[PDB]
């Protein structure tokens, strides 16, 4: 149905910057909202940033102003520019998409580590 | 506001209901509701979805909790459904590995004060939220994170009160938030818990009166991390202590004669204040909205068929719906419509062809006689 290919991440020191990208494979108009949740040390994952096909975005409060999300609808690809990274930003970042019927799809995650 | 004279000496996943206020008609304005209830702790992220994206402007009710200390919230917004639009509710909670998505499928009187203090180490002082209720109608609120920093009206009939009322209530709910903040540090030390963890302290206070308005029952109880801590017994003379930490609080509150102070306030000021509110909001609080009842018959296969007994627009929330087999009936929790009334329904799967043999029993105080349909 829908496949989400994640890339990016890596290992950086505090104050450094990192990028993320996620592409959707399948139907051209299959996916509306795309974005990232990140795994907390506990059980749940928290919203980092997402964006709809129209450009409406939302950021988690802890990453507002530091992280910036962008999107290319022609490639069904979202990008996340992370700046001013802190140790608490270290987590597995899951890409996710929402079908126009409110079905959720999830990538396997990408590791980000800050000292 | 309740006195609170002295200081001290787990995880539930949310139940999600997404529904419209009125029956959905294409092209007719309505209200999309997402009622989350029965969860602990309180922190929760709720989103309304339309055609695969978030609905940006969404309002929610003030944080409150049920008798079992589990929290409930109502997220709602105006909308007009069409044939093509698909709506869903997304809920994130510590009990969920990923946010859960639920799609949209087309007498006596009491006063209560509820309070919730949630610590947030590293992120400043704990969040304190207090709400007041008369029966099933909320009338005041206080949010320590709000810009007003005042007790705010939440019912039309409480706006009558003068400035001295709001000055008195604000100062008392502020003093309570400081007391419960110190209580959170006491419970942390007594249980030998880490300072980096987040904890919850809930309190309940209020009185019951009968039809004649005379005193009936009084209450004052605490909860820590969703578990009972200390509770004033029915005789309003002694306390119920859950653990050894609360037993220290019990002995301290006993020497200070706290129970005697709470008993006088419950039988006095609480009843006097509840009697005043019931009068000023007579047309609201002393009304009885009867349920608008109807039944639906839609088969799920050729073997079985589903019968749903609906009850809409009733107040107060207390109601009973029965078809007697209790193991074969799905009973959703009573949910608010968002306009002061409540909703509920009962379902049962039934072998096709035996529909005319089943009946729904409707019980509500707004009905002179219990209905059978």
């Amino acid at each position: 149905e829908v496949k989400l290919v994640e890339s990016g991440g890596g290992l950086v020191q505090p104050g450094g910057s990192l990028r993320l990208s996620c592409a959707a494979s399948g139907s051209i108009f299959s996916i509306n909202t795309m974005g990232w949740y990140r795994q907390t040390p506990g059980k749940q994952r928290d919203l980092v940033a997402d964006i709809s096909s129209g450009g409406s975005t939302k950021y988690g409060d802890s990453v507002k102003g530091r992280f910036t999300i962008s999107r290319d609808n022609t490639k069904n690809t979202v990008y996340l520019q992370m700046n001013s990274l802190k140790p608490e930003d270290t987590a597995v970042y899951y890409c996710y998409g929402l079908s126009y019927s409110n079905d959720d799809y999830w990538g396997q995650g990408t590791q980000v580590t800050v000292s | 506001y309740p006195p609170v004279p002295e200081t001290f000496g787990i995880q539930r996943t949310p139940k999600i209901q997404v529904y419209s206020r009125h029956p959905a008609e294409n092209g007719k304005s309505n209200f999309l509701n997402c009622y989350v209830s029965g969860f602990h702790p309180s922190d929760i992220e709720v989103d309304l979805l339309k055609n695969g994206e978030r609905i940006e402007k969404v309002e929610h009710s003030d944080l409150s909790f049920s008798k079992d200390w589990s929290f409930y919230l109502l997220y709602y917004t105006e909308f007009t459904p069409t044939e093509k639009d698909e709506y869903a509710c997304r809920v994130n909670h510590v009990t969920l590995s990923q946010p859960k998505i639920v799609k949209w499928d087309r007498g006596s009187h009491s006063m209560r004060y509820f309070s919730t203090s949630v610590s947030r180490p590293g992120r400043g002082e704990p969040r304190f939220i207090a709400v007041g209720y008369v029966d099933d109608t909320q009338f005041v609120r206080f949010d320590s994170d709000a810009a007003s920093q005042r007790m705010e009206p939440r019912a039309p009939w409480i706006e009558q009160e003068g400035p001295e009322y709001w000055d008195e209530e604000t100062g008392k709910v502020k003093a309570h938030s400081q007391t419960d903040r110190e209580n959170l540090r006491i419970a942390l030390r007594c249980y030998n818990q880490s300072e980096a963890g987040s904890h919850t302290l809930q309190m309940m206070f209020g009185c019951d009166v009968g039809s004649d308005g005379r005193f009936l029952r009084g209450y004052h109880q605490y909860a820590y991390d969703g578990k009972d801590y200390i509770a004033l017994k029915e005789d309003l003379r002694s306390w119920t202590a859950a653990d050894m930490c609360a037993q220290i609080t019990k002995r301290k509150w006993e020497a200070a004669h706290v129970a005697e102070q709470q008993r006088a306030y419950l039988e006095g000021t609480c009843v006097d204040g509840l009697r005043r509110y019931l009068e000023n909001g007579k047309e609201t609080l002393q009304r009885t909205d009867p349920p608008k009842t109807h039944m639906t018959h839609h088969p799920i296969s050729d073997h079985e068929a589903t019968l749903r007994c609906w009850a809409l627009g009733f107040y107060p929330a207390e109601i009973t719906l029965t078809w007697d087999q209790t193991q074969d009936t799905e009973l959703v929790e009573t949910r608010p419509a968002g306009d002061g009334t409540f909703q509920k329904w009962a379902a049962v799967v039934v072998p096709s062809g035996e529909e005319q043999r089943y009946t729904c029993h409707v019980q509500h105080e707004g009905l002179p006689k219990p209905l059978t349909l």
